[PDB]
RNA sequence: ACCCUCAGAAGGGAGGCGAAAUAGAGCAUGAAAUCAGUUGGCGAUCGAGCGACAGGGCAUACAAGGUCCCUUGACGAAUGACCGAGACGCGAGUCUCCAGUAAGACUCACGGGAAGCCGAUGUUCUGUCGUACGUUUUGAAAAACGAGCCAGGGAGUGUGUC
RNA sequence: CGCUCUAAUUGGAUGGAAGCAGGGGCGAGAGCUCCUGUGGACCGAUUAGUGACGAAAAUCCUGGCCAUAGUAGCAGCGAUA
């Protein structure tokens, strides 16, 4: 797995990791780009509006094929990933729930660091035609978050 | 306070007009870095010279623009070849008797990697009592 | 609008060519060039023949475009650009810096360059640049 | 271990051990291809063997390199004048003298200056040259053949006789 | 020039070896060497030897990895649930 990429001062700063999730890669680098700078809360707000699909998250790399969204500001393509929204609302429940044990305002703080790292894959075999099976693998995902004080 | 090297660093050498006037020239000249025919092209392919050995070889033909073929022509002058910067002969030191012969008006010396602080300490002060100037030296804390 | 220019040419009864090498030649040493009264500039020969050339350079084309202008205003800034290499960065800046117009739009009369001018009472066989524009089809508005 | 979080023997956070957890379980070291984040340089009007050599911009903790710029002066190869005086030419221009003089690369000396400053490194711009590599072939950028990329692996050896 | 192991002669290392990463210096060059970080136990030099000794290529071998792509498929069948 990873470790913090970037360093943290433990007194004004809150901690939060997700292991060897099986979501997609290129989704999580969508949300954890769109989330950063957002405060905490605003993020867990946002997430929950894509979840409904009120919110569309930008795909600016990983985008063939995607059809454009109105909501989109600056940009063209995106969707509503629901799983990995879902993945990255449990690492803000844990960012937040680490925050307030230390004494910290969890859901004002700032989003100064989210990254997410393919960490491997779970290899599957998918059987086709002419006697010949082909890789059908599901992505591990690990992602950081680092909550600073406003 | 401060970070400061042992030793006589600001020492320079006794070199003759004409040895002085030759390192000054091979400084002026330089050489081209006769690195491998797309090295750049390729990350399998290292920066290390091989001789471009293809029939069709751009390089090998001597296309302009394709760079420098390694030739005696490009040699450093006699007097001055191998000489650090400085000016001075480099004398590669293992340990304190190494340092015995040694004529610090004209040879510099340089320390091991391999040699230990401990062994370091002992060769940097009878090289400094000895008019000897250390390359590598170890920067102490005054 | 506004074109603090240095020189001013006035290009009547002046060889299109001629001048067009001349300016180019000065927009390349950092003057800010501009063309006047190019309606009334004038290039030799026999007008059937010089009509058929600019005719087929209108009737040239595909889906990528060869864009030829018909009236007198593009054609002289057309004339210019290929004394210029207005790819490469220098040769851009000094295009841009070069403007010709229809008429004199400032107060000054321009200049007539040496070796441009054409004595027409010594020439029959030559065409005005706006005669060359009527029979393209461009809307005379000058 | 304990505590917090969580649907939770998960995972996470805090914490404990140890010289070391970036020694935490396929757990010594931990390269390249390559991925996430980020820094520097370039960037939505512009052209493609990706560079070599020159020269500019911007960027640089130390260490392992310490040079570099400008006035002036000395030296000064090949080359080599302007102005002027006289003399030719229809003319563009030329000859003689001034003069092998002034100049002339490099190098040095005095005085003054720079320490992102000189080198060097990253990137980018300008100039010049430039259609990979290896093989096949009279002729390869080739619309001839081979390779997605990287790492490691991968081809004159033994005996006998001459 | 460089690689392995042998031998003689002679050195370095927990006061930090080899390796690796970034960086400095030398050599026309094969390549040598130094600094910083990492690492945490081995490593050289000279001379004479030894050879399962040097790769960009062989539709080369094995492994790993990127783009392809969040793309094709998860509809088609007289059993449309
Ligand atoms: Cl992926
Ligand atoms: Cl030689
Ligand atoms: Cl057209
Ligand atoms: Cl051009
Ligand atoms: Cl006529
Ligand atoms: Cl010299
Ligand atoms: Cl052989
Ligand atoms: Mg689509
Ligand atoms: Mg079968
Ligand atoms: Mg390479
Ligand atoms: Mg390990
Ligand atoms: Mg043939
Ligand atoms: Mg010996
Ligand atoms: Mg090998
Ligand atoms: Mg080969
Ligand atoms: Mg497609
Ligand atoms: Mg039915
Ligand atoms: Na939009
Ligand atoms: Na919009
Ligand atoms: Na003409
Ligand atoms: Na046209
Ligand atoms: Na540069
Ligand atoms: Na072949
Ligand atoms: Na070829
Ligand atoms: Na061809
Ligand atoms: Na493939
Ligand atoms: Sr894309
Ligand atoms: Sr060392
Ligand atoms: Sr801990
Ligand atoms: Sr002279
Ligand atoms: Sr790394
Ligand atoms: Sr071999
Ligand atoms: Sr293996
Ligand atoms: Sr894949
Ligand atoms: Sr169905």
């Amino acid at each position: 797995g990873i470790s913090y990429s970037v360093e943290a001062d433990p007194d004004t700063t809150a901690k939060a990791m997700l292991r060897e999730r099986q979501m997609s890669f290129k989704h999580s680098k969508a949300i954890a780009r769109e989330i950063k700078g957002k405060t905490a809360g605003e993020a867990v707000d946002y997430l929950e509006a894509v979840i409904e699909g009120d919110q569309p998250v930008p795909f600016k790399q990983h985008n063939s094929g995607v059809g454009h969204k109105s909501k989109v500001d600056g940009w063209d393509a995106g969707r509503y990933p629901e799983k990995a929204s879902k993945a990255f609302l449990d690492l803000l429940e844990n960012a937040v729930g680490n925050a307030d044990h230390q004494g910290f305002d969890g859901e004002a703080m700032t989003i100064k660091h989210v990254a997410a790292h393919k960490v491997g894959e779970q290899q599957g075999r998918k059987p086709r035609a002419m006697g010949r099976a082909s890789a059908w693998n599901s992505p591990q995902v690990d992602v950081e978050l680092i909550l600073e004080e406003p | 306070t401060e970070l400061q090297a042992r030793g006589l660093t600001e020492k320079t050498p006794d070199l003759s007009d004409e040895d002085a006037r030759l390192l000054t020239q091979r400084h002026r000249v330089g050489k081209p870095q006769f690195n491998r025919q797309d090295h750049h092209k390729k990350k399998r392919v290292s920066t290390s010279w091989r001789k471009p050995r293809g029939q069709l070889s751009k390089q090998r033909r001597g296309i302009k623009g394709k760079g420098d073929t390694v030739e005696a022509g490009f040699r450093s002058p006699t007097a001055v070849r191998g000489k650090h910067p400085s000016g001075f002969e480099e004398v590669r030191v293992h340990n304190v008797d190494d340092l015995e012969g040694v004529d610090g008006d004209t040879e510099a010396v340089r320390i091991a990697s391999k040699v230990g602080a401990r062994k370091r300490e002992r060769i940097e002060e009878e090289a400094e009592d000895a008019g000897i100037r250390v390359l590598n030296p170890t920067y102490v804390e005054v | 609008a506004e074109f603090d220019a240095d020189v001013i040419v006035d290009a009547r009864d002046c060889i299109m060519g001629r001048v067009a090498s001349q300016v180019a030649e000065q927009a390349l040493d950092g003057e800010t060039v501009a063309v006047v009264n190019a309606e009334r500039a004038v290039i030799t020969g026999r007008e059937e023949q010089i009509v058929e050339k600019y005719e087929k350079r209108v009737d040239i084309g595909n889906d990528n475009g060869y864009f030829y202008p018909k009236r007198p205003d593009g054609i002289f800034k057309r004339t210019i650009r290929g004394m210029l290499p207005h790819k490469k960065q220098r040769g851009r800046e000094a295009f841009e810096s070069v403007r010709v117009y229809l008429g004199n739009p400032y107060d000054e009369d321009g200049e007539v360059l040496d070796g441009t001018s054409l004595d027409r009472l010594s020439n029959i066989k030559f065409v005005t640049l706006g005669e060359i524009s009527e029979t393209l089809g461009a809307n005379k508005t000058w």
